[PDB]
RNA sequence: GGAUAGUGGCCUACCAUGGUUUCAACGGGUAACGGGGAAUAAGGGUUCGAUUCCGGAGAGGGAGCCUGAGAAACGGCUACCA
RNA sequence: GUGAAAUUCUUGGAUUUAUUGAAGACUAACUACUGCGAAAGCAUUUGCCAAGGACGUUUUCAUUAAUCAAGAACGAAAGUUAGGGGAUCGAAGAUGAUCAGAUACCGUCGUAGUCUUAACCAUAAACUAUGCCGACUAGGGAUCGGGUGGUGUUUUUUUAAUGACCCACUCGGCACCUUACGAGAAAUCAAAGUCUUUGGGUUCUGGGGGAGUAUGGUCGCAAGGCUGAAAAAGGAAUUGA
């Protein structure tokens, strides 16, 4: 008879059994304990904040290669160094040194011809203004 | 030649239940009363920090 | 018996030794004010409801009182911590 | 005694032979796809003590039932404690031979054990690699226990048994052979089935392999604390110069 009780008074058993097994689930346990965001890429947040340490690939030759677009920033709520993209070597110029960049996830959908893997972050705001804003010449980077 | 099939013996630790109770306190008990609200407030608070 | 607007271990005497509990009491947690309602799924359910109305509680934190039909009030008072 | 040997024991006669005696285990052939039991398990004879299934029943009570945590009973072999006995085999150990080949890695002796009583231990590939109770859903023979019937042989007849075989029927078993209008990825399954997507009752349980890594997730386990050495044809050679 399918393993579970079925009698019209057995609701206490059906309910209590469900509670224990619901705990045995995994998304559920994490949701109630508060750990999904300890799994998340960089903590709770959706953007993180970092300091530009050094620009990698300054000396590479072919322009607009991934190792040109990359930089290296240390996340400030950990003191933890991670590398990050930046479109447009021009924008590589817009970001220089000790700049307080605002990083976001990369969320790439498909690989490219020479994309560096294992580089999951992209720079969004630099010293408080938008990289696309600077690049489009709407704004100007305030020192 | 002979093909002597082997047999598995028994499990060691693959249980969500014992994994919950394996730390001293009952991680099941020390929980909250509104998981969705926790989620969105932790979101918002982490961003503000 | 005292007290109260008045019921009542409410409190005080003097008596009995009871009361709740696997139908989960007691304890711990709660990013818990409760409900009308909001979102959404075909149903079953699930999650949200600090937030326009209803109720409760609070006016930095303990406690205490005066007036008055109505306050343990804080745009009233008294002392204590901050 | 081995493949080959060897320690060993043998003029106080061994191995062998005859007649006996003691000691402790053990119960051969008969032994089967047969029996019994809750499983582990259980084979010589007779006796006693209780117990059990099945079958037969025109006996009796009248729902007393099923599933079930806690706990309890028992639980092969090995093992532990204390006694007893101690023939046999025999972890450790002591020894022989280390002979090529392990194709043919053993021999002699033997503590503990094996056996027994009284306690512990509670584990096995403890297997039919599959929780239990109930019901229905395919044919076929054989076989073990009981009962009913039939028929002739085997039997025997006023004494104490009146059992064997054959045949049909029959409940209940150990299994088997064919197949599934079913199920399944397949092997297979009479349950692992019960007409397309699902309710006969009930308990427990669930949300691969190697690798590579981080460890504050945690538990174990270590040392010393007077102590030190300085390049070669300046070859090969019964094969050379």
């Amino acid at each position: 008879g399918k393993g579970k009780p079925r009698g019209l008074n057995s609701a206490r058993k059906l309910r209590v059994h469900r509670r224990n097994n619901r705990w045995a689930e995994n998304n559920y346990k994490k949701r109630l304990l508060g750990t999904a965001f300890k799994s998340s890429p960089f903590g709770g947040s959706s953007h993180a904040k970092g300091i530009v340490l050094e620009k990698l690939g300054i000396e590479s030759k072919q322009p607009n290669s991934a190792i040109r677009k990359c930089v290296r920033v240390q996340l400030i709520k950990n003191g933890k160094k991670v590398t990050a993209f930046v479109p447009n070597d021009g924008c590589l110029n817009f970001v220089d040194e000790n700049d307080e960049v605002l990083l976001a996830g990369f969320g790439r959908k498909g690989k490219a011809k020479g994309d560096i893997p294992g580089v999951r972050f992209k720079v969004v705001k630099v010293s408080g203004v938008s990289l696309l804003a600077l690049w489009k010449e709407k704004k100007e980077k305030p020192r | 030649e002979q093909s002597n099939k082997q047999h598995r013996k028994a499990k060691e630790k693959n249980t969500a239940k014992k994994k919950l109770h394996t730390q001293g306190h009952n991680a099941k008990a020390f929980a909250v009363a509104a998981p969705g609200k926790m989620a969105r407030t932790m979101q918002r608070s982490s961003d503000v920090n």
